[PDB]
């Protein structure tokens, strides 16, 4: 979690500093909860420092401080600044590494290229540019139309081809036969002459009217 | 492209609940059925209309 | 009665998109392949 | 669309072969409805 680590990599650099300045000439294997006491009030007092310097520099009218107001701010909070010079010259003084950075990476993406779509004119050009169709554009779309008189007539005579062959074929086979060759059933098939009482009937009669 | 490379589907049977017309028992039928009237889908091909 | 012709469900935009893809995904080139992966690995209309 | 009267025959023929008057006409309406190229419409 990022979040967190916001303030956890700075503390949890505040906690070695505390533990790496209670080795120097002192303990090993503290309590607990006297680390984060001292770590808490290490905190508070770079940030009472940070307060109270920039407080007597903007009471100066100045807006960064200089080392005349940090000597009045230490000071003010009881240090005795002329033993420092002392302190920073010693031989177990120790350096605390600074947290490691989140990005490693810093630039690990190849991306997705993807234009389409202009801008409006109460769009100025330094705003991001529209997205692609697939986030908004939507159009209906039918199926592929034949119209071709070639493909319809070669369709319908097909079609009309193959039912009355499919019709004569069956009317043939579940009837009286003939044949022109011996035994012929299986192909050309004739529906067999049956006469009728009244020829002129069937005959002349139309049937579509 | 022009139209789609994509193939057009039946809609009633991909969108319609074609289930309400099973008939689970005869004599609680739940819906009242009516009859069907032909509607000749045109975006079917080999129909000449 | 004839029932109305229907439309299909994408887009031609994402029809466009779809042969786009596929024919780059069969890796004429390597770039184009790479990057239809990375267009495949995370975009968020790509479910219908 | 509208049937033709070819076909309107051919439907009214193979409906009622498989009504129940006798097997051997419903067996080859069977065997048409199986193995005819042409019955859509």
């Amino acid at each position: 979690n990022p979040a967190d680590n916001y303030h956890l990599a700075r503390r949890r650099t505040l906690q070695v500093v505390v533990s790496s300045l209670l080795t120097e000439a002192g303990f090993e294997s503290a309590e607990k909860a006297s680390v984060e006491t001292l770590t808490e009030m290490l905190q508070s007092y770079i940030s009472e420092i940070g307060r109270s310097a920039k407080s007597y520099c903007e009471h100066t009218a100045r807006t960064q401080p200089t080392l005349s107001d940090i000597v009045v701010t230490l000071v003010e909070m009881g240090f005795n600044v002329d033993t420092l010079p002392a302190y920073a010259k010693r031989s177990q003084r120790m350096v605390i590494t600074a947290p490691p950075v989140t990005n490693q990476p810093v630039t690990p993406k190849a991306l997705t290229a993807g234009q389409n779509r202009p801008h409006p004119p109460h769009i100025p050009s330094h705003f991001p540019e529209f997205p692609d169709p697939h986030t908004y554009i939507k159009t209906p779309t039918y199926r592929e139309p034949v119209s071709d008189y070639q493909v319809l007539r070669e369709k319908a005579a097909s079609q009309r081809r193959d039912v009355e062959r499919a019709l004569t074929r069956f009317m043939a086979k579940t009837g009286e036969t003939q044949s022109l060759f011996k035994d012929d059933v299986s192909t050309f098939p004739l529906i067999a002459a049956r006469p009728f009482t009244i020829p002129y009937l069937t005959a002349l009669l139309p049937s579509e009217l | 492209p022009w139209y789609s490379i994509f193939p057009i589907d039946n809609e009633d049977l991909v969108y319609g609940r074609w289930e309400d017309n099973i008939i689970w028992d005869a004599q609680a039928m739940p819906r009242l059925l009516e009859p069907p009237v032909l509607t000749l889908d045109p975006n079917d091909e080999n129909l000449i209309l | 009665r004839l029932k109305p012709r229907s439309i299909h469900e994408l887009s031609v935009e994402q029809q466009l998109y779809y042969k786009e893809i596929t024919e780059a995904c069969v890796g004429s080139c390597e770039a184009k392949r790479a990057e239809a992966l990375q267009s495949i690995a995370t975009d968020p209309g790509l479910y219908q």
